[PDB]
């Protein structure tokens, strides 16, 4: 899991050298962290739909 | 990347930082008061100022005066370095005297033993302890610390050329200082340093003989304005390394 | 106390201040500290220990 963190920091920060738990907040802000994945609920909603 | 992967973050050493500024400001000052060009300059250009030239704020700091002791701490040291300079001009004179006295014995030969040494570090030491107490101010220590880079720069020039002149068949540049520092009284550097090697005799017969005068001629020359040799090299070499290493720590 | 003063000091030494530098001695380490301004310890304290950021 490290190693998956260290390349979506590189992927998305290729710049700024990964670091362990870096990585991972980087990946957890990005998707995991609603202030900036802010998916409305019409998203989950038709997601719900879409893939039950 | 470069202050992340590379710089740490000094964690409680900014303190450490700091006192490595200050020795290196130290070093600096150690090595501008002594006996050459920097001395002489400190010491003629504060004999006019305290009655009709910039006494204070221009060549001692008012704050470094009374650190270890406005209108009150102005006269009091305006008082004192007039002072210090009165009881310094005889021995800055007598410093002085013995450097001429000494660049005339290494450009002549002779080597001035008779007390002559002993006089001129006397001369120096009471010099070097009034400017080291006086806490004197940084203007005129910049104006010091670029004629020294400037003269350090240009014997390097020469060395380098008196290298690239020497070098052509078995010499190398390293040895140019060990020699110049042991064979500089003595004009034939050049004719009396071919002990051993045969490229030396090369070297000093139709490829360097015009190279080494030259050298030499400027270094004479530059003597007499500013600071002697074999007295003012160590001294700029010192300060310098002082300087590199405050902004090293900087 | 170190074994070094201020104008003895070459390059892959140590360069960790002891003392006052006003004072009457004031030295550095000294020491086999290479690739490092200060030695081993003094650069482990100085650089910000447990690096979790
Ligand atoms: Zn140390």
């Amino acid at each position: 899991r490290e190693d998956a963190l260290f390349d979506i920091y590189r992927v998305m920060r290729p710049g700024e050298p990964p670091t362990v738990e870096a990585a991972e907040a980087m990946f957890k802000s990005l998707f995991f962290d609603a202030e900036r994945y802010d998916l409305s609920s019409v998203g989950r909603v038709k997601m719900n739909m879409r893939l039950e | 990347r470069e202050m992340g992967s590379v710089e740490l973050l000094s964690r409680e050493g900014e303190i450490a930082i700091a006192k490595r500024i200050e020795a290196g400001r130290d070093t600096m000052i150690r090595g501008l008061c002594e006996s050459a060009l920097t001395f002489e300059a400190i010491m003629v250009w504060r004999e006019e100022l305290g009655t009709g030239r910039i006494l204070l704020r221009e060549v001692i700091d008012l704050e470094g005066t009374y650190a270890a002791i406005v209108s009150a701490m102005e006269g009091e040291l305006r008082e004192g370095v007039m002072a210090i300079l009165d009881a310094i001009a005889s021995e800055f004179e007598a410093f002085r005297k013995l450097q001429d006295k000494l660049v005339g014995s290494r450009l002549k030969g002779e080597d001035l033993s008779d007390a002559d040494r002993k006089a001129y570090e006397g001369l120096s030491a009471t010099i070097i302890q009034h400017l080291k107490t006086l806490k004197l101010n940084n203007n005129r220590i910049e104006a010091l610390v670029e004629q020294l880079y400037a003269i350090n720069k240009r014997l390097i020039g020469l060395e380098g050329r008196l290298l690239r002149l020497a070098d052509s068949y078995g010499i190398s540049r390293g040895e140019f200082l060990k020699a110049y520092f042991g064979s500089e009284l003595n004009p034939t550097w050049s004719e009396q340093v071919k002990a051993m090697g045969v490229r030396w005799t090369k070297f000093v017969e139709n490829d360097s003989q015009s190279v080494t005068d030259i050298r030499s001629e400027i270094a004479a020359l530059a003597t007499e304005t500013g600071v002697p040799i074999d007295d003012y090299r160590r001294i700029v070499q010192t300060v310098q390394k002082g300087e590199r290493e405050a902004r090293q720590a900087k | 106390p170190g074994s070094a003063t201020v104008l003895t000091l070459g390059a892959h030494m140590c360069k960790w201040p002891i003392g006052d530098p006003s004072s009457e001695g004031f030295t550095f380490c000294g020491r086999r500290s290479s690739e490092g301004p200060y030695c081993v310890e003094h650069a482990r304290v100085a650089y910000q220990p447990q690096q979790t950021k």
